[PDB]
């Protein structure tokens, strides 16, 4: 009955879609195709043929043609749809006006008519799942491409992203800072909630509690599947207070310029050490909220939280979340901002979390994955906005952003906007 | 006669509705299949109050469920005593309200609740004699906040004579579950101040307690909390299903219960609540049975009547008792408690005695009071709706779906006058 | 009908409760597991005095047991009889007093009482005719001085008519096992001395001395101290449980035996008392068994009547007697040793006669005496007081929980004054 | 119910530690592991999971990684939980300025959190337990470092340390008594109950009264385990008079700033020479006011008491106890001092102490640990405050200290506060 489309754009969405998919296929027995061996929820991701196949719901598009190619090449080459792959000529080479301008023109036509002909084939739509890169290229352009089309054609359905935000000291590429705040102020007005996840914060988190020093792609990507998994394990699966993808928008954006939460997830725990560990409900909501745990380098405590999701699954007492939950509420560090009495929205579901054969998250019993907005991630635009505005001073690399279909113009205009924003996050935490 | 029609909303409603059923075919030998496998022929007697009749001795509940997902029906279904429903009943849409009140009351409800209406005008047309509707929902919520409000409305708008009881369950104070309460429990407040007869608040933040300290419950899921709440909703109709020694009818309850029209809600209660172990250290007789009952421990609704005072009460008694114990205890009640009672009323105390306990009790009782101190849930509600509403905090989302702040303004001075009416009943004469 | 509510405190109060209701319970027939299986009829007529009856037989005393650690009720609940006492009146803290009377009384238990009070009133409430309050603790620590006392002034403040009696454990001269005896023991006193009628000081250095002379018990655990205390505590509350020639009540022993309000502390005794070898060479009849009561040897309390006089006494006898007897040797008692008694009491001995002996025994008697000599207690412990109060010994402890060093000397000008009163009617008319 | 957080520190306190874990897990039927063979009242010391381990309830920290590197690899690498285990980077060398000022800093933010863990998991909160050295180094520095930090967060929590004082004759550092002045004169306001042992008297002891000619540290460890033991068991086990750890403060501490107790246990006995002893109470408990078997070598008869705790275990019968006391009361030369006429506080316990196998204690039937304040211990502080008076005439060792975080001036400070110290001892001996 219920439904969600995944567009998966650029090499980061692709890679995170890959984890993705791979945990999907697992939490319903699927078989790296679309069989099911000699079970019956997954009509939320999976379409079903007469054939016994189930494809996924999921559309891959990308300007390379190296990562998707890999697909076709994988485990998973006969389980999605080839039309949903869509690939193009010549990548976006980290630049905004390449993705979004020349090369994302020639797609956007073809990766849209996909997405229709898979609207009109759901029995009601939820909603839509986009993951891309925020640094730049295709995740930059194409995606606030894509997005400004999604919002016309289809309206008022929700639009939840999932971005990979820029770290503030590790980075891949050097104009970061550009695509970054260009891709902002084309996607503030057209997306409903994006959840933040930095490289840096899961690399810390991948050896500080995982005890891994060699954190690949691929580690980092199954951490951001349990996630996925999480968000939408309430349409997936039954539980006793279940969230639907449409509450989040309400629940967790006050504004409609400020819908950008973080991210959590507590039981992140090695296997060995796990068995020194209760893991009872007190302590896992509590780690939520440590500076420790997040998955955006953007410090909690640094400004005030505004609302809270928190998505517990497995054995889970609603009790026990009710008394996590009241002694957070009195903790004076965690400060929550004045004009949101409620601050707290909660869901539980009873599947335990499914562990990847070969990943390195311990078979936990009980989990929570915990989306925060908060005033901290301020600091972090803030931050975004000082380097791109030492580039821009001295138009670093302008030349090649004016050259291919944009203009000077839009500098300006995107990083005054995102001057307001700014000042709008400022005006949201200061009361009378 | 005198018949029940049941309807449900949300989650929160299917979910209780789900297990008052269980409870209620229980204590009519009513099987999961729908067969009639009771002993006492008493419990038969009176089983068209909620079921209706079929072939083969099938009885179909005269319940109607409806959300804005289907999620949570096909759990109903699935479930135990699921199949009991009539399929036609099931009445749903696809896009869920998003936990706002502005979607499920004007703009993903109203397409639906005609549909719904077609079903309960069929279902009430079936009875010889309507007693009333019965409806549980929770305000916190957007299907039962915003489409069990819309639908309140439409049926007193269709039957202005029959009586409308609503179990609705209240936000708790101490930790909430859904950021936009305030906007939900107000504005869905504002509707049931005018458009229903008796409402019986409760909040799950109560009922934990009574898990913990009195049952000593230590994995308490939603199904105990639903339980508590099935008893007191099977209570308050046994006059209508069993006979007793001094009967009470929902509208003799309304009668006594509500001296003001708009000042209907009640604090429900249950007795006896004991542990597995302690069990063997109770009497287990009426003069302990009544103090508990008036315990501010032992009530499903967070606010304290110590707080307030009570207007009025009432006492459903079930199993076989002495007629002369329940009066003193009433009364010795009254004479300790003086300063709890409003001094205008003479008498603040209802009484009846059904014949017939619930399965496995020799004795219970079901206590509803109006009190006074309910106003500091709504006081509450209105200290925190007043702070998000200062700076549109959430409007967005609410005047997108057709709502308008006008409304909001209404929603709240409406509810601040009724906790002003509230507290001005609670001063003694002149 | 005259119930009596026995409240608990500390680790000494439980431990010598736990053994008062095994005695209790083994003279009315009352299994461990509650059921009742007495021989004889009389004793279960007034079971009702200690005990609340449950559905099966089951018998629940009427036991209040409260510390500020669950250490020594989890033995108790644990040991034989513990599983007699209803769960809920186990009402305890997590963080004990660390032998501080502030900490007790103002600080940790504080907080706690109000929890022992509701379980104290609910229990109060279900007495036909409501006797008065028995309390077990010690004035040498900090659960039993300081929270016991807390007690004592709430029920007090709340049963004013009621009588409330106090068997307190008082430090021993010879050795202490407290560091801080003194502040305990005069912070305590200064409450007793103003909110109980009847205190009954005992010391552990005396009851050793029993079961080394008299006894002659080479392993004298705490069990068998608490036993000794047990049957005192028994025998003073016979006539309410079992018919006799002349009976006494507990307001029958205050009355008699409590001239001026505050001359309340009396010291217990018991008879008959006898080695296992040395039964074979005893007549175990009246003229003996007072002949022992009044022996300093046999007393319960460290201070000798020889030292000072007899305001009062009480003689409550048990078995099948000739009150002639009794008579006879209560004025022989009388005469020979009138120096002994005051001079302005024409007569200084209550009689009683119960016609039912503890099990195993054919005759008993319980000594009650007030005395004069009892000075030498207090006085003692006020050297101890002022010594370490000269010179701020350990008042930071104190002080820091809240109390005030004014309040030390309050304590201490009241027990000065108390011993003063004890000395000035030790002298005769004029 | 109840709780004891144990806090080690150093290569004293660890080493101390390893041998009072040995002793609890034997003392509960623990294998060595967190596992229960196919036992109930561990629940003090022993956090419990659902797997059947059992957790110490302890935090293992220093700046060195070598004395807890062999813990890893010890025969209970797989008891502790690992994050327990703090380990630096370089140790502090002997000097109290690096424990305190500059590489404590860098690890006491991390052992409070774990401390953080413990306090919020216990059902109730009773005190803390630390060991430490006084030679100097982590044990000097970084307690006094730590202590403040807990008297802050936990504020009047109970807090007792065990001590290694250093012995009057023998030493293994040359700086010590600017190590052992500078700890005490940060820890007397943030400590409640410091209880003293020397190496040199339990040195004395082994060989005197167990027959021993070879005693390793291994030998004096098992000694303070017995004790700590004893000090504990009432909140472990059963007994006709318990005593908690709130009580040592008030019955022992006359004084805030005089709360340094001595320590003995009397059947410190060869097993060979146990079968021609009686081993009666009242025997033992006369042993434990000889100068003979105190654990610190600093002898009672030069002072006079202050108070005693009289902690006894095994078969033990009360009135056997009130005559013993009795009789040591009588003794003229045993002089307490005249304001505290109330000079001992007892304790009770059914629990025979266990023996560890290899041990050298013998298998006794009953024991008595005795815990007793004396003014006596005034002439230790005044015998160190000498030898540091010395080196600082000479700014012996000076230059270390000042240039790793210090200054000049603590150290007059430290001194003239040890100074007064020893005045109190004085003004609190005499009377009138
Ligand atoms: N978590 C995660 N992040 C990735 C992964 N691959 C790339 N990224 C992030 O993507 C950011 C840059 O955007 P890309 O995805 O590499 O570029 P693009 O979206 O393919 O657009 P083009 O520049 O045209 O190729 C980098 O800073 C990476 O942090 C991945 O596998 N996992
Ligand atoms: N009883 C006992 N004492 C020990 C043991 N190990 C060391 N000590 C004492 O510790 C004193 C010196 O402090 P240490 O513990 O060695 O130094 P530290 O605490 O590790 O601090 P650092 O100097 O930074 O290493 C010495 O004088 C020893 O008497 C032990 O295993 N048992
Ligand atoms: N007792 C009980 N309360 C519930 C249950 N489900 C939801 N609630 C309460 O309902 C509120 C959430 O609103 P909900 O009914 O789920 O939204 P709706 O589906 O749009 O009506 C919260 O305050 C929950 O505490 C349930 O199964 N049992
Ligand atoms: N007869 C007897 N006396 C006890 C017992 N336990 C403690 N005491 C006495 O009580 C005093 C200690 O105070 P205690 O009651 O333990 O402190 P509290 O728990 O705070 O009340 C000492 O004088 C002991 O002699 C016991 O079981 N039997
Ligand atoms: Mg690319
Ligand atoms: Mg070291």
């Amino acid at each position: 009955m219920r439904e969600c489309i995944s567009v998966h754009i650029g090499q980061a969405g692709v890679q995170m879609g890959n984890a993705c998919w791979e945990l999907y296929c697992l939490e319903h027995g699927i078989q790296q195709d679309g069989i099911i061996p000699d079970d019956s929820s997954f009509g939320t991701f999976f379409s079903e043929t007469g054939s016994g196949k189930h494809v996924p719901r999921a559309v891959f598009v990308d300007l390379e043609q190296t990562v998707i190619g890999e697909i076709r090449t994988g485990h998973y080459r006969s389980l999605f749809h080839p039309e949903q792959l869509i690939t193009g000529k010549e990548d976006a080479a980290n630049n905004y006006a390449r993705g979004h301008y020349t090369i994302g023109k020639e797609i956007v036509d073809s990766v849209l008519d996909r997405v229709r002909k898979m609207a009109d084939q759901c029995s009601g739509l939820q909603g839509f799942l986009i993951f891309h890169s925020f640094g730049g290229g295709t995740g930059s352009g194409f995606t606030s491409l894509l997005m400004e089309r999604l919002s016309v054609d289809y309206g008022k359905k929700s639009k939840l992203e999932f971005s990979v935000y820029p770290a503030p000291q590790i980075s891949t590429a050097v104009v970061e800072p550009y695509n970054s705040i260009l891709t902002t102020h084309t996607t503030l007005e057209h997306s409903d909630c994006a959840f933040m996840v930095d490289n840096e914060a899961i690399y810390d988190i991948c050896n500080r509690n995982l005890d891994i020093e060699r954190p690949t792609y691929t580690n980092l990507n199954r951490l951001i599947g349990q996630i996925v998994s999480s968000i939408t394990a309430s349409l997936r699966f039954d539980g006793a207070l279940n969230v639907d993808l449409t509450e989040f928008q309400t629940n967790l954006v006050p504004y409609p310029r400020i819908h950008f939460p973080l991210v959590t997830y507590s039981p992140i725990i090695s296997a060995e050490k796990a068995y020194h560990e209760q893991l009872s409900v007190p302590e896992i909501t509590n780690a939520c909220f440590e500076y420790s745990n997040q998955m955006v380098k953007c410090d909690p405590r640094r400004g005030k939280y505004m609302a809270c999701c928190l998505l517990y699954r497995g054995d889970v007492v609603p009790k026990d979340v009710n008394a996590a939950i009241a002694t957070i509420k009195t903790r004076k560090s965690i400060q929550f901002v004045d004009w949101c009495p409620t601050g707290f929205k909660v869901g539980i579901n009873y599947q335990p979390p499914t562990a990847v054969p070969g990943g390195d998250l311990a078979k936990v019993q009980r989990a929570v994955c915990m989306l925060s907005n908060t005033t901290a991630i301020a600091e972090a635009w803030a931050r975004l906005d000082h380097k791109f505005d030492l580039m821009y001073s001295k138009r670093a690399f302008v030349h090649w952003y004016v050259g291919e279909g944009m203009e000077e113009g839009e500098f300006s205009e995107a990083r005054e906007d995102m001057a307001a924003l700014e000042k709008d996050y400022e005006e949201v935490g200061t009361e009378s | 006669m005198r018949e029940i029609v049941h309807l449900q909303a949300g989650q929160c409603g299917n979910q209780i509705g789900a297990k008052f059923w269980e409870v209620i075919s229980d204590e009519h030998g009513i099987d999961p299949t729908g067969a009639y496998h009771g002993d006492s022929d008493l419990q038969l007697e009176r089983i068209n109050v909620y079921y209706n009749e079929a072939t083969g001795g099938k009885y179909v509940p005269r319940a109607v469920l409806v959300d804005l997902e289907p999620g949570t029906m096909d759990s109903v279904r699935s479930g135990p005593f699921g199949q009991i429903f009539r399929p036609d009943n099931f009445v749903f849409g696809q896009s869920g309200a998003g936990n706002n009140w502005a979607k499920g009351h004007y703009t993903e409800g109203a397409e639906l609740v005609d549909s719904v209406l077609d079903v309960v005008r069929k279902e009430a047309e079936s009875c010889d004699c309507l007693q009333g509707f019965q409806l549980t929902h929770s305000l916190g919520g957007g299907t039962g906040s915003g489409m069990g409000t819309l639908l309140i409305s439409k049926i007193r708008e269709e039957y202005p004579d029959r009586i409308m009881n609503t179990f609705s369950v209240v936000p708790s104070p101490k930790v909430s579950d859904t950021v936009v309460e305030p906007y939900n429990a107000t504005l869905s407040v504002h509707q049931l101040v005018e458009n229903t007869d008796e409402t019986y608040c409760i909040d799950n933040e109560a009922l934990y307690d009574i898990c913990f300290r009195t049952l000593k419950l230590t994995t308490p899921t939603y199904g105990d909390l639903n339980h508590l709440v099935s008893a007191t909703m099977s209570g308050v109709t046994t006059c209508l299903r069993f006979p007793g020694q001094l009967n009470a009818d929902l509208r003799k309850l309304a009668v006594n219960m509500v001296p003001f029209p708009r000042l209907h809600f009640f604090m429900p209660g249950f007795a006896p609540l004991t542990s597995r172990g302690s069990q063997q250290y109770r009497a287990l007789t009426v003069p302990e049975l009544t103090q508990q009952m008036f315990d501010a421990k032992n009530m499903m609704a967070a606010c304290d009547p110590r707080h307030g005072r009570y207007l009025t009460v009432a006492a459903i008694f079930r199993g076989r008792m002495s007629m002369k114990e329940v009066d003193e205890q009433m009364l010795n009640v009254q004479n300790k408690n003086s300063s709890y009672f409003v001094e205008w009323i003479p008498n603040n105390v209802k009484t009846a005695v059904c014949d017939i306990p619930p399965r496995g009790l020799k004795m219970s009782a079901t206590f509803i009071g109006n009190s006074t101190a309910i106003q500091e849930l709504f006081k509450r509600i209105s200290e925190q709706f007043t702070a998000m509403f200062r700076r549109k905090a959430f409007l967005h989302w609410y005047t997108g779906e057709g709502m308008d702040e006008m409304e909001f303004t209404e929603a709240e001075s409406n509810m601040n006058d009724l906790v002003s009416e509230y507290q001005q009943y609670q001063d003694a004469t002149a």
